[PDB]
């Protein structure tokens, strides 16, 4: 049989309660990656601005 | 610069120029930074990692929504991913005996997804877990399900 | 169709896999293994003549490497010096005790196991030949037998023992066809030997 | 954005006019280009032949 | 033990019966 | 049809795939492989006279190159060099070994897996006729027989290969089918062939 | 963009699924328009991929409501394009049968 | 009924579907491909007679181009110079390798796959006549024959085809209403060859 | 170079796919735009009215 | 190869018996 976890149902970083109960859409490692109404997408980088003191 | 170099269409500083942006000092940097929506860093790569531990396999209510099951071995057979992203990226599979016992990892191979979205492996186990890592500019996750079968009874 | 073909259509027909590649050399080796155990033996596994050499006092001559059975249409037998010959004659062993001592050339024999028995007990060197089926392993020829004649029934055994471990249920599916492959093959058989033979009684 | 999945024989059907957004990178200009000389051979190619 | 087998037929072709 | 025919419907009565193109080719070839494995025989399979030169004293003829089985309304003919002939009758191998050393044209036969064995083993070269069926990779023919006049039987089973990897359940359906399609083409051969035909007993 | 097509819930809903290829027949309009329409339908393997346009024809609902055309594909979108005084949509329906598995 | 005809009830009886055009007449000449194909040979694909002349020394005589099967109640003529003429009888091959070398008039033949054979080997150009079946693309007439006599089995057969690819139920209807159409023409073609003749025994 | 040779009067025939190149100078990237206004026209003219 | 056909029975109408 087959069993379809989705995720978009805004959920997130759970890191307290114990992984095996924590819902779809929910993880309990990892990092540079934020949840959406999409998915969970990989967030952007940096440039360098003409300020230097 | 040649095609392969930086940037975006827009020169930053137009985009938005009616609200302020993040600077940040960093340390080993010589100059002030901002975000981007690029990926790039200065020019080094970003990595992503994603994990969940003890992934929900089991019966399914009536309802529609799974629930776990802690009293049987299971046997993995395929994992399918939804994504939006076109680049390649890594997975990995852990699998535990029981609860008291730690995470042991496994490389399950690298997901292209324009070529194929399934991957193939064969394990059993009392629980499992799953870790994408990726470094790449875009990688949107939308979904994904497990094929498996039930394997006896957990002992320890 | 050959190996790599072979794992090929296996691959693809089982569900597009990708990932596995070396089980399913494994599975192939082992389903011919498991075929070659089975009681119906095709017309390619027969051999060819083979000549065995004996000591003079020894009854027992072993059976050749890979012998399942032997063939129906032929006989064992002995080759004189001189190139003229008898076929000797298979009786089971309590038949054959009245001959201990009585001296002569071999003239009957029994298989007990993994011996031959030549009771006429030859009181000199001897020269046999016989035809047999074999296991291909074992046979002469250059490329397995089975790859050129049964290709499709052994992808279906593949495909089987690899569903079987995932405990899938399409493994049920493939075992009627690998069935249903055998069944052909066992008609083709005998419409290949039958074929041009008139039969007369008497 | 970035690109309509593409190939050889992709011809008019496969542009997004959309697609070459505002903030989207320079490294996907080349491609851009690209993209559209396909598109207008195969035209060519179709209807002229 | 002492088992042999014998040389193949060296002679390998049939021909064809032209259309 | 032919084979671009043979693609554009395959590829429309499996639900107007277009994607796929070099698939359909290869699992067409494979089932025109798959097909010729089998007991049942068309008569388009049927070769044409062909003629072997041996040398004295080998009785070994080898056995033709896509040989599936002999034709049986046929038989081997001895072309002696005035062009009179004979023509040779089939035995078992055990049946033929009184022959051994009496001298003379050759007379019997028997096939023991690879080989033609011509027990009254000349002294002299001979030639010897043959019609048989063959694989029809092997013909001497223009196109495909197969694709000339069984070419429904063709398109079902190719539609099942492929959509019994996408795990469809069609598939059941196409090889009734095929299976259909295989039966009605076992009558027709009967019909051609006993056309026109008398039989009186004795 | 990315019709829901797929299984239907007990309570009368539809909701998508992402691993069947499916294979389409017909598209049936309600509409309260009496001019004429062009009805573009588009077709991606999966969520990676990106559309691809064909063009199926012109409805006119007073002759008739319905258009014919057959493609598999993973997933479907439609686009309708309207130059008439008026034009007003209140439904449509979709025929459709599930075509084995979805790759790539 | 004419083409025009057979497509305007065909998009009717499918459904009143009006976009596709061109798939109709593909899936139409598709079904009278298919349905040549299969055993039952209905009347309106009987030849006219067809004479052939021979070289010398050749006793194969190619076969007609679209030779489905031979009209029993028919035969192959020789016709000689004068007007006059013997019916040929057919044997299968082994049975007329006697009469290599025997010398005269053609006087019996077998048929093997492209084949018509003459053992009597003539020694001057000769002639001969014969009626057979024939695929229709091939026949002489103004129209398809198939259009007038057996349009309802066609509609049938193509609704068949064109809701298989869609994947509908219905088409296993449509196969039955066409199984029955055929079982029909079947007896009307049996009536029809039976009309006003009376059997004696003897 | 990899800026196909043309002249106000190239027709479709002239472009060649895989020009703009990854390695290319990006101050070409208008010549490589420019030809493909001039290319499409043409035809548009040939063909239509 | 060499397959010629005969050339059709040229006169071709039944007629009729009147009411």
């Amino acid at each position: 049989m087959e069993v379809t976890h989705k995720q978009f149902d805004l959920s997130g970083f759970l890191p307290d309660q114990a992984p095996d109960t924590l819902k779809s859409g929910a993880i309990s490692r990892g990092f540079n990656v934020k949840p959406t109404i999409l998915g969970w997408e990989k967030s952007g980088g940096f440039r360098e601005t003409n300020t230097a003191p | 610069g040649g095609w392969e170099s930086t940037g975006l269409w827009q020169a930053d500083e137009d985009v938005a120029k009616y609200a302020p942006v993040l600077h940040y000092s960093f340390r080993d940097v010589p100059k002030l930074l901002a975000p981007t929506p690029q990926a790039l860093f200065i020019d080094e790569e970003i990595e992503a990692v994603w994990e969940r531990e003890d992934i929900v396999i089991g019966s399914i209510s009536r309802d529609g929504v799974p629930y776990q099951d802690y009293e049987r071995n299971k046997s993995v057979s395929s994992i399918s991913f939804d994504v939006d992203t076109t680049e390649p990226f890594d997975v990995y599979i852990g699998y535990k005996g029981s609860l008291e016992d730690s995470v042991e990892w496994e490389f399950a191979g690298t997901v292209n997804p324009m070529e194929d979205k399934r991957l193939f492996c064969l394990l059993t186990a009392g629980l499992f877990s799953m870790r994408i890592i990726s470094k790449a500019q875009t990688f949107i996750l939308r979904s994904y399900k497990i094929t498996y079968e039930f394997a006896g009874e957990m002992w320890s | 169709m050959d190996k790599a073909t072979l794992v090929k259509t296996i691959a693809y027909r089982m569900g597009n896999v990708k990932g596995q590649d070396t089980a399913i050399d494994f599975e192939l080796a082992l389903s011919i293994e498991r075929l070659e155990g089975q009681e119906f033996v095709p017309w390619f596994l027969l051999s060819e003549n083979n000549f065995f050499e004996g000591t003079a006092q020894e009854n027992r001559i072993p059976v050749p490497r890979g012998f399942i059975r032997e063939y129906e249409e032929g006989s064992l037998y002995l080759r004189r010096v001189a190139g003229t010959g008898k076929c000797l004659i298979k009786k089971s062993q309590d038949q054959l005790l009245k001959y201990e001592g009585m001296t002569g050339e071999p003239s009957h024999y029994s298989l007990t196991n993994q011996y031959f028995r030549i009771y006429p007990v030859p009181q000199e060197d001897f020269k046999v030949e016989l035809l047999f089926y074999r296991k291909s392993s074992t046979l002469n020829v250059e490329d397995n037998p089975w790859y050129e004649y049964a290709a499709e029934l052994l992808v279906a055994e593949t495909i089987w023992a690899m569903l079987s471990a995932r405990r899938d249920k399409m493994a049920d599916y493939w075992k009627s066809v690998a069935a249903d492959q055998m069944r052909r093959l066992t008609i083709l058989d005998a419409e290949r030997r039958l074929a041009n033979q008139e039969i007369f009684m008497g | 954005m970035a690109l309509e999945t593409w190939d050889a024989n992709s011809t008019p059907a496969t542009l997004n006019t959309a697609w070459p957004e505002a903030t989207d990178p320079l490294n996907k200009g080349d491609d851009h280009i690209r993209l559209l000389k396909t598109v207008v051979v195969n035209f060519w190619n179709k209807v002229f032949d | 033990y002492d088992w042999g087998r014998p040389v193949k037929p060296v002679g390998s072709d049939w021909s064809t019966d032209t259309p």
